[PDB]
């Protein structure tokens, strides 16, 4: 196909030699889902600005307002290094010698009487 | 400025390749960081056409080991594409370290302090550190051995901190440095039968090559993603892609749960049998399946007292499974992201888990929150390994660096760079002096820990080296990779020699350090284990492929 | 409202009956708050019906979150053991308590062995020399400490002779549980920091 | 307790989806088969969702019975707030 | 500077349950969530208003961001 | 499909759509019922063998050559 032969070149440019045949079919299904939610929001933004033609600033708005919600990322390095030094300053606690099975408080564990219904 | 970046970079490319060959191989190190820092500054200032032209003109003169980063960069053409990458965002703000000699830096600074090239000199002194050592300029096959990371080849001032790399009972830490747990009478009973196994332990060396017992997972149509074996070869755990952990007993002794609370209330304590009395014989299988992860289990770690299985998965939780009740006890939710590895401490109280959120957390099985956050990596923390004294945590990662972290203060005390792919295996020497790391380039790099210097490079494997272990004596390092081979390396002849130049001349001796290579039948060697009588165990799902 | 058979309509209508079965932001500091973010875009003045519309929008954001954390803060206040339609299946907490009791018994046996060794070292007359003198000292120090506690009790005794509606509470877990489920604030820096608070 | 009564009746009831298949997708998400009746209630809830979508789609087909087309699933899931996608790339 | 006065938030809980008490940590996180909501909504609404070539920030702009990204549908 | 509310399925994978390029794009609804279901394969088991006996690889069928 046309758009499915370009999908095998996006993977081969990323060095993906081996892949399942259903991999191309659902990256096209995601790419179709992504462009019919940019352009669906683009004509919502065009009707907000009251213009009959969806021009390039509408797609510039609908991309950056969908990428502000959908595609997130891990926390940044200046945020990870601040919560590290706030946590790594606290000294390590000592251990009670014969406390038993060392566990968190019981509202943080998964150890409850764990009931079930009576069969009748 | 931006339209003449192909004139600044090509001028410095013309100066370096016209230099003499002793300084040319060392001055070729600043091709890659000046190519990326000029390309990422073009796309951050919204100069896409010029960025694309720079990438096309200079991407192919970059070293072959950098193809993956180069492909991620070829995708990055917009500013907002890079504003949510968080690896090139941390590459743009950090400084490339670029260890160069003073004999080659004098030729570089005599070509940059002049006004003819004051723009590429302005990019160098803004985006690049330069760490100068007084010595010989390194060869090209020695520079190739120690570069490969992003913001790589770190300073010698990082690798000069005092590391207590010795074992517990002038390099050993005190016993009260890290508050380690007590040694109980059941834990002291374990070491009594452990030294009976040490009596039958064979000296391996280069002559008495060990026997390898492969524990293959035959059907495994849910993909096996994690294996662990206990310290005595008694249990084998399997983490699978169908969100299950499966414990197998390998000794002829079925897996039993302890009795319920009604049955324990009628028996008495203080009896000699006690543990035997508590076991339930109604529940006795050769296989126990553990449910509760909502995602593929990627880490698996036993505790040294043979209770307390650990497992981490894609759903962002680390789970502590009991091996006396065979239920889940705690779910440690600190990552929102796939936790790629976990490991218990060799004393069994603390555990470290590294995830996709580019940190490694230190937990203690007593707090719902971590104690130490090791947050200096720029990509995913793929591996997390404890030191044999458990005062130090080694975290390999996907930004091609291995970092040692002190458990006190959470400080990075060593940075080991020189891998070309993401590190997928770490192991420590039983001395505590050395550290073997493996990655996707098929290279096993042997690092010193006191000197912070790589001491050897083992380059026999072809695909990703996913499992390493030293022997119980330290005589042999066993390596297992995706080429379905278990290679054995001489881990005594590799450490026969024990600076201020911050590097040693690596020997190119891999051929003499290979004692043997054994090929698996279509089976990637996921785990490698050494029995206390020095017998190699290996586990891998058989994939016909 | 755009969907007549919408699926979040049936959620918060059945959630309220599950909680039945057991903001109005300040207009003066908010109007300064909208205008300062408007300097970064060129939105120099705002419509007079907006600062009360954002206050109605912030209310329906938190009331959709207060109702969501209330139906999981009452999820923990359902005691099964009062009902006898349910049967207990696995009490692992009791088994852990029994393991703790076994550890305590091991500690008591170690203490008894130490006491037997102390009884053996009592007869110290240059026989075992220091291995016996140290133990005598330690026993003397233990006796001293027990004696300080006993005298603190005796002085208290002498002075005594001279004298003679279940409130459901929402934890941070219930708020965190209602953040990783919704699509917003699932991968966010406010939930990631909340794992350490 | 109407639903507690229903779940107690769910023993001796065989649902349209097998419990070896409903229990497989529950084990994939950590839900383990402690009680068969609970697996059966989950199976019946999934069945009701698919059946309600199908019946709405049939009312749309009768308005425009017989063949179910993507242009019948499109207005049927639109009141549910679900925008179904055509393939369009094969 | 604080827009939510920590007492009207307690009336948002009393309307749902007359017998419920939040924790101080929960209240502070709820206040942070409110502050973050106000900021994100206003920034995107202002992006829509610049798009409509306006300096006025009318509700149409605030109402559109709720319906498309948050699905709130507050009556205007 | 894409659910705006996101509450019926929250980040839950439905395993994709088994669709082809050379497909028929219309089937009979009793053809899918009357076909036999595929066999569920064997569960995962742990078998042990020998890669190396004191340095030499044995020629057992669990070994390649």
């Amino acid at each position: 196909p046309k758009d499915a032969q370009m999908m095998a070149q996006i993977l081969k440019d990323m060095g993906i030699t081996e892949y399942e045949p259903r991999v191309i079919n659902q990256m096209l299904e995601f790419a179709f889902r992504y462009v019919t939610t940019i352009l669906d929001d683009a004509k919502i933004y065009s009707s907000h600005a009251k213009k009959a033609t969806v021009d390039a600033d509408d797609v510039r708005l609908a991309i950056q307002c969908r990428a502000d919600q959908s595609f997130t990322s891990p926390p940044p390095r200046d945020f990870l290094l601040d919560i590290a030094r706030q946590r790594n300053q606290t000294p390590l606690p000592l251990i009670k010698p014969y406390s038993g099975p060392r566990l968190p408080p019981d509202r943080y564990c998964l150890t409850a009487p764990n009931y079930r219904l009576k069969s009748l | 400025d931006p339209t003449m970046y192909e004139e600044y970079y090509s001028g410095l490319k013309h100066f370096i390749e016209c230099s003499l060959d002793c300084h040319r191989a060392e001055l070729s190190q600043l091709f890659y960081p000046l190519f990326v820092h000029m390309y990422l500054e073009l796309v951050y200032n919204q100069h896409e056409n010029e960025a694309k032209s720079f990438f096309e003109k200079f991407h192919g003169d970059q070293e072959c080991y950098y193809q993956d980063d180069l492909r991620v960069l070829s995708s990055l053409t917009k500013k907002e594409h890079m504003k949510g990458n968080e690896t090139m965002l941390d590459f743009r703000t950090s400084k490339f370290v670029l260890r160069i000699s003073r004999d080659s830096y004098q030729l570089l600074k005599r070509h940059l302090q002049e006004k003819q090239n004051n723009q590429i000199w302005n990019i160098v002194q803004e985006h690049l550190y330069i760490d100068i050592f007084d010595g010989m300029p390194r060869s090209k096959q020695q520079i190739d051995a120690m570069v490969g990371s992003l913001a790589g080849e770190a300073k010698r001032e990082a690798n000069k901190s005092k590391v207590f790399f010795g074992l517990l009972k002038p390099n050993a830490p005190p016993q009260n440095r890290i508050p380690l747990p007590e040694l109980k009478d059941s834990d002291k009973l374990d070491k009594i039968m452990n030294m009976k196994e040490t009596t039958k332990r064979v000296r391996l060396g280069p002559d008495c090559l060990p026997s390898i017992c492969f524990y293959t997972f035959l059907n495994a149509y849910q993909g096996l993603t994690a294996v662990d074996v206990t310290d005595d070869s008694s249990l084998i755990a399997g983490g699978f892609a169908d969100s299950t952990v499966r414990v197998w007993s390998v000794t002829p002794k079925k897996l039993r749960s302890v009795k319920q609370a009604s049955d324990l209330s009628l028996i008495d304590k203080e009896s000699d049998d006690v543990l035997e009395r508590i076991m339930d014989e109604k529940t006795a299988s050769e296989l126990k399946i553990l449910y509760g992860h909502s995602g593929p289990v990627y880490g698996a770690s036993f505790s040294p007292d043979r209770n307390y299985l650990l497992s981490s998965s894609e759903d962002g939780t680390v789970r502590l499974w009991s091996l006396q009740t065979f239920t889940c006890l705690v779910g440690y939710k600190g990552h929102n992201y796939p936790v790629w590895d976990t490991q218990f401490s060799p004393y069994g109280y603390y555990f470290v888990s590294g995830g996709h959120d580019r940190v490694a957390r230190l937990w203690a099985t007593d707090h719902y929150q971590p104690l130490r956050i090791f947050a200096g990596h720029l990509a995913d923390v793929n591996c997390t390994r404890f030191h044999p004294n458990s005062n130090y945590v080694a975290t390999g990662s996907a930004d091609r660096t291995v970092r040692l972290w002190d458990v006190l203060n959470g400080n990075c005390v060593r940075i080991f760079t020189g891998h070309k792919g993401p590190i997928h295996s770490l192991t420590f020497s039983p001395n505590g002096r050395f550290l073997a790391t493996g990655a996707t380039d098929g290279r096993v790099l042997l690092w010193d820990i006191g000197h912070g210097l790589m001491v050897g490079e083992l380059k026999g494997h072809t695909d990703t080296v996913c499992s390493l272990r030293f022997s119980r004596d330290g005589e042999i390092l066993a390596s297992g990779s995706m080429d379905n081979t278990v290679r054995l390396w001489d881990a005594i002849k590799a450490f026969e020699d024990l600076t201020a130049t911050g590097h040693i001349n690596l020997p190119e001796n891999s051929q003499e350090l290979l004692l043997g290579t054994y090929m698996t039948k279509s089976t990637p060697v996921v785990h490698l284990h050494f029995t206390r009588r020095n017998l190699v165990l290996a586990a891998g799902a058989y994939s016909p492929q | 409202v755009a969907s007549m058979a919408g699926v979040n309509l049936s959620e918060e209508s059945a959630r309220i009956l599950a909680t039945n079965s057991e903001t109005f932001l300040l207009q003066a500091p908010l109007q300064r708050r909208i205008l300062e973010i408007g300097k970064k875009h060129g939105i120099t003045e705002l419509h007079p019906d907006v600062v009360s519309y954002v206050s109605h929008a912030t209310q329906q954001r938190l009331q959709n979150l207060v109702e969501k954390i209330s139906e999981t803060a009452q999820q923990k206040n359902f005691s099964y053991k009062d009902d006898d339609r349910y049967e207990q299946a696995s009490d692992v907490r009791a088994q852990l308590k029994f393991f703790e009791q076994l550890d305590q018994i091991e500690k008591q046996r170690k203490d008894e062995q130490e006491r037997e060794i102390l009884m053996r070292a009592a007869k110290s007359r240059s026989r075992q020399e220091d291995p016996e003198q140290l133990r005598l000292k330690q026993k003397a120090k233990e006796m001293q400490q027990q004696e300080l506690a006993q005298m603190r009790q005796r002085d208290a005794n002498l002075t005594a002779l001279a004298a003679i509606q279940r409130i459901t509470r929402v934890n941070l877990r219930d708020l965190i549980f209602c953040l990783e489920n919704e699509r917003e604030t699932s991968h966010s820096l406010l939930l990631y920091k909340a794992f350490l608070k | 307790t109407p639903l507690v009564d229903f779940l107690m009746q769910l023993e001796d009831y065989t649902p349209t989806i097998p419990d070896a298949v409903t229990g497989y997708y529950l084990n994939r998400a950590g839900f383990e088969a402690s009680d068969p009746r609970i697996i059966r209630l989950i199976s019946l809830a999934a069945q009701k969702f698919i059946s309600d979508i199908a019946n709405d789609a049939l009312q749309h087909c009768k308005m425009k019975k017989y063949t179910l087309t993507m242009e019948d699933l499109t207005p049927a899931l639109s009141e549910y707030g679900i925008n179904v996608k055509k393939p369009h790339y094969f | 500077n604080q827009v939510l006065t920590k007492k009207k938030l307690q009336d948002l809980v009393r309307e749902v349950d007359p017998n419920e008490q939040l924790d101080e940590d929960v209240e502070e996180m709820l206040l942070q969530i409110a502050d973050d909501f106000i900021e994100s909504v206003v920034t995107a609404a202002c992006q829509l208003a610049r798009h409509r070539k306006s300096s006025t920030l009318e509700v149409k702009d605030v109402q559109l961001h709720l319906e498309r990204q948050w699905n709130m549908w507050i009556p205007g | 499909f894409h659910a705006q509310e996101f509450i019926p399925f929250r980040f839950a994978s439905g395993g994709g759509r088994e669709l082809y390029f050379y497909e028929e794009k219309e089937v009979d609804l009793s053809d899918i019922i009357n076909t036999p279901l595929p066999r569920v394969p064997l569960d995962v088991c742990l078998k042990a063998h020998w890669l190396s006996i004191e340095g030499c690889q044995p020629a057992i069928p669990e070994n390649p050559p």
